[PDB]
RNA sequence: AUAGUAUAUCGGUAGGGGAGCAUUCCAGCGACGUAGAAGGGAAAAGGGCGACUUUUUCUGGAGUUUCUGGAAAAGC
RNA sequence: AUUGACCGAUGGAGUGAGGGCAUGGGUGCUAAGGUCCAUGUCCGAGAGGAGAAGAAUCCGGACCACCGGCUAAGGUCCCG
RNA sequence: ACUGGAAAGUAUGGCCGAAGAGCAUGAAAGCUGCGUAUCCGACAUAUCGAGCACCUGAGUAGCGCGGGACACGAUCCUGUGUGAAUUGGCGGGGCCCAUCCCGUAAGGCUAAAUACUCCCGAGAGACCGAUAGUGAACCAGUACCGUGAGGGAAAGGUGAAAAGAACCUCGAAAGAGGAGUGCAAUAGACCCUGAACCCGUCUGCCUACAAGCGGUAGGAGCGCCAGGUGUGACUGCGUGCCUUUUGCAUAAUGAACCUACGAGUUACUGUUUGUGGCAAGGUUAAUUGUUAAGACAAGGAGCCGAAGCGAAAGCGAGUCUUAAAAGGGCGCCAGUCACGAGCAGUAGACGCGAAACCAAGUGAU
RNA sequence: GCGGGGAACUGAAACAUCUCAUUACCCGUAGGAGAAGAAAACAAAAGUGAUUCCCUCAGUAGUGGCGAGCGAACGGGGAU
RNA sequence: UAAGGGCAGACGGUGGAUGCCUAGGCUCUCGGAGGCGAAGAAGGACGUGAUAAGCUGCGAAAAGCUGCGGGAAUCGGCACA
């Protein structure tokens, strides 16, 4: 049959235009003001998908 | 001519044979190793698994939401308005961008800045954007949002 | 490529055909010709085959034996494909042999072949013949008189014609197309090409 | 279609068991015994090819130390009086010639001594 | 393997890659067989190498097969 | 200087029970064919020769054939 | 005409064909037989206007409490307790309100396009060919096993034709030797062919002072038929194989032997790659038409490529971040459809093997 | 086919929500088919009008110890 | 030398592989049909022949009885004598 998406993978990442996958960054939840600004900044941002993991990323995706 | 078919070198090849004695080189253990969970009948990768240890799609928070309301518009660019009113025009439309297989029927098109529109067009589209509605009217041309 | 016109008699009648040069003087394309002989005998397959697995045998699956303390190997049901009628692994399975090739792909394999024989000089275009009834006796004259009868001839015809069908039907080496069902398989099949002077007219405007 | 090689497969067996004629016991005749048997025997005959090039050279040099032994000269001491004088006569024509020819040997031994 | 005959290289388990043989059946062009087919016994000869192939003779008494391509119930 | 031995992209893996010896160490009793690390090496996955017979000590990396020659470690009274 | 036990074979020379499908006949038959193409046939039986406010479905719609079904851990159903209105009404548009739009619950009936095969008729197969294919080619759900529910085999072939061996010899007769039939009896009833393991007799060479995986490399003599073949006095070297292991002659695992059987397959969805078609485009799916399942022609729905950035509104070779900018992040500065092959997932998914769990029955001889 | 009842092994690399599955199985009862069926319907200022079945939409919108998993409709193309 | 033994060959025994073959299977396509039964069914028991174990057919009218249509020399089922 069909191939099937992971539910948890397609509501935390995404494709750019060259095919890099998107993601977020965690430790950024509830336990902020004993960090620092700059690592919280530093955690805001997005960010891509390591090379050894893609394979994985991809698999939950469908390759997509 | 049916006794003397031939295909093109390199597009047949034979098919991998496993578990058929030492000198092919695939016998015995027949390319899976020797114990453990990959060498018997029925394993399968557990996609996510990562032996334990939170996997990546659970490390990682959910971001965003869906507007369910949400238009999109296809890019038609400056330079393909140029070309195929040449090649085939003085007054383009979307009817004739449908006809020239540029977009598909059920298609919004918006008009962007990509190239140069020298000659002198009438268009019509549903979208323009400010460079591109520029490069038009400067180059002696009109603009029609419909 | 203009070709001359035989009669019944198998006489010259001056007349002359023209072939459409895209259709008969093209670069055969042999890849081409591999892939649709192979699709088409692919398609008269009929994958009617089939062996009993374990799960449709006619046995119990009651455990024959304990499964320690007997001496001997251990066990399960009795339609282990281990034990003698027991099921048998992996074997056929009712299939659908069929495979899509392009339609342009397609096209162009069809006129490879015909260039093979134009090049081949296997073609003879004859007058159009219509039988008054069916006689194997009359159909067997044109061969003769064209002397294609000793090897597989193919002949192209642009309609019915149920008479001039029951008089070739009992030759064994004789074949009937109408000109718009042509495929690559059947041309390639046979040694000779006989197309009747109306058929030049329906293969020029449809395989153009 | 089903495919089963049985007049293949026997054949296998028949070309094999014609090269374990003269085997003792069940080694000359019962399949899985023979073919254990005759594979054994080719590993001895890719060692024994090497081995007949070191026991002939031995053989050779015995029979040239009787040879140079009844002339009053050792073995070692014949060749290194040959080597001495460019002779580039190997150890199986001397030792023929020590065997079957002893008067050609002969006036190798007083071409050096 | 590189360069187009020269230089280098050729021990191998797990494992990766390349190139082939045999088996059953199909298409096409063709062959063989009661003046003896398949199978079975014996012998001889071949192959860069091999999986294997060929010939002769006895038995046997009716089917068998080259090449090119195709598909597997395709080898203990 | 170096037969080219390094890296990127992408298809396919196996492995994730190691072991001996030498050197530097911890532990143990300055015991263990013990145990835990580090640096090499060999066995693993490596045949041939010497050591009487020994996985890893000494010499040495087997494309095939040869009733040719030179050597290594180690030897040259006889078995040899 | 030849070969042959026997022509249908082979070589000549004819003929039929709307019939050159096939099966049978002493070998392989268009012209020997039954048939085939085509045509013709049933006594039976079977089937085929204005106004007006009168009406328009009640323990119903709706609601509380507890459950169920909907893709779903507003909509639909209800066990329990309640409970409207009436065309200016009532219900729905994913809590809810307003507006707008759509529709008329609490009555009912309806062919086609869809699902299946105990069965009848006509066909087919790059399906099996007697340890295969159904458990069952024969006798089969039989024999046999079980109190019962239930479980459940093995087993095909003389010959063209029984012409299935009158009669004799040895034997008390079982068995054979002959005779005869036959192409063949070493086709003689367990009968086509007739392999291996295993078992005999004969002939040749070796063997009673000799000690280890049984061979391998040398090497006389002897025996047969011109240098081939059988044997092997004597000599050198040599602790089977598989699997599992750091490491096995291992006193770790495994097999009596032979013949036969026996374990990475297929479907669908992806991805990489070898080979092709078309190319800024590529490609059809269901299905339809013609012809006679295939073949040819239609079918552009949809899918991929063609612009990105941003959570989003939205801007666009830019965009987001910023009060703005600079900086910075992501982008800008040949695809597609197939064929073969490798791999992945879902299916029992390379094979054999549990202790167990659940449902419906059978048993207190 | 339609009704009435209704598991567990298994997956979640443990397991209770969830899954297996409105399956296996048991019972009742039709027909050549049955069920459904003629809007108290969809839609979104643009429209289509009974039911059934196929190709798409789409592994999408959603749902989910937001785990393993599960998974539409609108719209379009067909049969009738 | 050979009580015995080893190897090779020749010829046999046993056994039933292999080759060839088919009478039975397997998967489907197209068309039809989709029931039988109180007027007693499905499935059975017992019988039934010149001869008669078992199957088959049949039912005390018992390998069978009467008409109508077909067809033309053999026939009293498998199945002999
Ligand atoms: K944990
Ligand atoms: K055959
Ligand atoms: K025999
Ligand atoms: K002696
Ligand atoms: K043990
Ligand atoms: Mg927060
Ligand atoms: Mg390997
Ligand atoms: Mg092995
Ligand atoms: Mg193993
Ligand atoms: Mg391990
Ligand atoms: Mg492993
Ligand atoms: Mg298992
Ligand atoms: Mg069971
Ligand atoms: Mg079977
Ligand atoms: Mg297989
Ligand atoms: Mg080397
Ligand atoms: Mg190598
Ligand atoms: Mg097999
Ligand atoms: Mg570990
Ligand atoms: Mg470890
Ligand atoms: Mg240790
Ligand atoms: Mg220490
Ligand atoms: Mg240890
Ligand atoms: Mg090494
Ligand atoms: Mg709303
Ligand atoms: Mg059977
Ligand atoms: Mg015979
Ligand atoms: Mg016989
Ligand atoms: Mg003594
Ligand atoms: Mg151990
Ligand atoms: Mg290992
Ligand atoms: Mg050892
Ligand atoms: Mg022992
Ligand atoms: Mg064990
Ligand atoms: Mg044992
Ligand atoms: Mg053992
Ligand atoms: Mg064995
Ligand atoms: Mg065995
Ligand atoms: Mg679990
Ligand atoms: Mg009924
Ligand atoms: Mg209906
Ligand atoms: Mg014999
Ligand atoms: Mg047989
Ligand atoms: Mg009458
Ligand atoms: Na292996
Ligand atoms: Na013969
Ligand atoms: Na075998
Ligand atoms: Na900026
Ligand atoms: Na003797
Ligand atoms: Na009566």
């Amino acid at each position: 049959p069909k191939l099937k998406t992971n539910s948890g993978a397609k509501k935390r990442f995404a494709l750019t235009g060259t095919g890099k996958i998107k993601r977020k960054h965690a430790f950024k939840s509830h336990i902020l003001t004993k960090k620092t600004k700059k690592q919280k900044r530093n955690l805001t941002y997005f960010s891509t998908v390591h090379k050894v993991d893609e394979n994985a990323v991809k698999q939950l995706l469908c390759l997509r | 001519n049916l006794s003397s078919l031939k295909p093109a070198e390199g597009a047949v090849k034979s098919r991998k044979r496993i578990g058929r004695g030492p000198g092919s080189g695939l016998g015995g253990t027949s390319t899976r190793g020797h114990k453990g969970a990959k060498s018997r009948s029925g394993y399968s990768k557990k996609i996510g698994f990562e032996g334990g240890q939170m996997p990546i799609q659970r490390r990682l928070p959910k971001f965003g939401f869906k507007n369910i309301n949400r238009v999109e518009y296809k890019p038609i660019n400056l330079s393909v308005l140029q070309t195929l009113s040449e090649a085939n025009l003085t007054k383009i439309s979307v009817e004739d961008l449908i006809a020239a297989g540029l977009v598909s029927r059920n298609s919004l098109v918006k008009i962007l800045a990509n190239g140069t529109v020298t000659t002198a067009l009438t268009v019509e589209a549903h979208a323009f954007s400010k460079t591109a509605e520029e490069a038009i009217v400067r180059a002696g041309g009109s603009v029609v949002k419909l | 490529m203009e070709l001359s016109v035989y009669n019944i008699k198998g006489e010259d009648t001056g007349k002359k055909v023209v072939l459409d040069d895209s259709i008969f003087a093209i670069e055969p394309n042999d890849h081409a010709i591999y892939l649709d002989v192979k699709q088409y005998m692919a398609n008269q397959r009929q994958g009617t085959h089939k062996a009993k697995e374990r799960s449709e045998l006619s046995g119990s699956t009651r455990k024959l034996i304990r499964q320690k303390g007997s001496g001997g190997a251990r066990r399960g049901d009795i339609n282990s494909p281990l034990l003698s009628g027991g099921a048998r692994v992996f074997g056929p399975r009712p299939r659908n042999y069929s495979f899509k090739l392009n339609k342009k792909l397609k096209a162009l394999a069809r006129r490879s072949a015909l260039s093979y024989k134009a090049k081949n000089n296997e073609i003879i275009v004859v007058e159009d013949f219509n039988f008054d009834a069916p006689k194997t006796k009359a159909f067997k004259a044109i061969s003769a008189a064209l002397k294609v009868g000793e090897k597989k001839v193919l002949y192209v015809l642009p309609e019915v014609n149920k008479n001039v069908y029951l008089s070739a039907r009992n030759l064994p080496n004789t074949n009937l197309i109408l000109a718009n069902l042509i495929n690559t398989y059947t041309v390639l099949a046979s040694k000779n090409l006989v197309l009747t002077e109306r058929s030049v007219a329906v293969v020029n405007e449809l395989f153009k | 279609p089903r495919s089963v090689n049985h007049v293949a497969s026997r054949a296998k067996r028949k070309r094999i068991l014609k090269l374990t004629r003269g085997y003792f016991g069940a080694r000359k005749n019962v399949w899985t015994v023979a073919k254990n048997t005759w594979e054994k025997g080719l590993t001895y005959a890719y060692r024994d090819r090497k081995s007949k090039k070191r026991n002939f050279r031995a053989l050779w040099i015995q029979r040239i130390n009787a040879a140079a032994r009844l002339e009053g000269m050792s073995y070692s001491r014949l060749m290194g009086a040959l080597h001495a004088n460019g002779i580039e006569i190997n150890r199986k024509v001397l030792a023929d010639l020590a065997m079957n020819h002893p008067e050609a040997f002969r006036a190798i031994v007083a071409k050096v001594k």
